[PDB]
């Protein structure tokens, strides 16, 4: 009864893989910072929702800098980041 | 169009002004094809505007503000300000007394002289003067009505100093060219016809390469030198010397 109670109380949040997946919780200025991506590196490329990129500067515990390659208006606040799973190359 | 910002207003309402001024520009060239003129007044109030922003947005600290790249700052609005295939923006500071692309540089020591507009004709320069750009034959006369100039003022140094009989009559004859070219740098303005009372003239870019070749030349070399006062075309200096010599 309890179990399915708290199956209940997560249930009533969406679903997020935070480990490759994170929702921006500032954007601006180039400069993002996003809640989730758990399995991030250091200067990894990731991408956003709009298709633009970004490299994962600052990994602070609460949340990851990740600084913008192109203009930051075509990211809103909760949108979807995901990593590429590489380092920045060309 | 204008667009006004006092300075009772807000730190934030004066570093918008240019965007708006940017803004009606942008409408006059992409929805009309137009080249047109956009004046600031000036970079330096928009840069202090925005460091004042900065600093009350509290991120960016005071010793950093509004740098000409980083697009926030002024990298975006300075690439708005470019030609493209359907107009063009052209960006004039006025500056009372860093990346400008020409530079008009006003004295009053020109103006004592009677010259209006009173540019002064050697400190004012152009990346654009180079031969591959602005073709070689303005290039040729720019460069020899520049040279023309500061020998003049190196012989109104030796008159000074010594006399006005130096090199026989050569320097007399550099002397009298660059005078008649002075004279005719001077030219009426179309807003000041009447607190002047002259007529102002639109001279094209041919009819002064034209006038300033024949100076050079010397193909106009016996016409008085006040005849070349205040006169539009070439023609119309022909014109103000049959004038001057039928009078006298």
């Amino acid at each position: 009864i309890s179990a399915v109670l708290e199956e209940k109380i997560l249930g009533a949040a969406p679903k997020e893989n935070l480990e490759e997946t994170g929702r921006v919780l500032s954007i601006g200025d180039g400069i993002a910072r996003v809640y989730g991506l758990k399995n991030i590196q250091a200067e990894e490329m990731v991408e956003f929702s709009s298709g633009l990129k970004g490299m994962a500067l600052n990994l602070e515990p609460d949340n990851v800098g990740i600084v913008v390659f192109g203009n930051d208006k075509h990211i809103k606040e909760g949108d979807i980041v995901k990593r590429t799973g590489a380092i920045v190359d060309v | 169009a204008l667009v006004y910002g006092q300075m009772n207003e807000p730190p934030g309402a004066r570093a918008r002004v240019a965007l708006t001024g940017l803004t009606v520009a942008e409408y006059f060239r992409d929805q009309e094809g137009q080249d047109v003129l956009l004046f600031i007044d000036n970079i330096f109030r928009f840069t202090q505007a925005g460091s004042e922003v900065s600093a009350l947005l509290g991120r960016i600290p005071s010793a950093v503000g509004y740098q000409p790249t980083l697009a926030t700052d002024m990298g975006t609005m300075q690439e708005r300000i470019t030609t493209t295939k359907k107009g063009s923006i052209t960006s004039v500071q006025a500056i009372y007394v860093a990346h400008l692309d020409a530079t008009t540089v006003l004295s009053r020591a020109i103006a004592e002289l009677g010259i209006y507009p009173a540019v002064d004709p050697l400190d004012s320069t152009s990346r654009i003067l180079d031969p591959n750009i602005i073709g070689e034959e303005h290039y040729n006369i720019a460069r020899g009505v520049q040279k023309i100039l500061q020998d003049y003022k190196s012989l109104q140094d030796i008159i000074a100093i010594l006399g006005m009989d130096e090199l026989s009559e050569e320097d007399k004859l550099i002397v009298s060219r660059a005078r008649k070219i002075q004279r005719f740098l001077s030219q009426p303005f179309q807003v000041a016809e009447v607190f002047t009372g002259h007529a102002g003239k639109l001279v094209p870019i041919k009819d002064t390469i034209k006038g300033f070749k024949m100076i050079l030349n010397g193909e106009l070399d016996h016409l008085p030198e006040v005849a070349f006062y205040m006169v539009g075309p070439i023609e119309e200096v022909v014109a103000k010397a049959e004038k001057i010599a039928e009078s006298q």
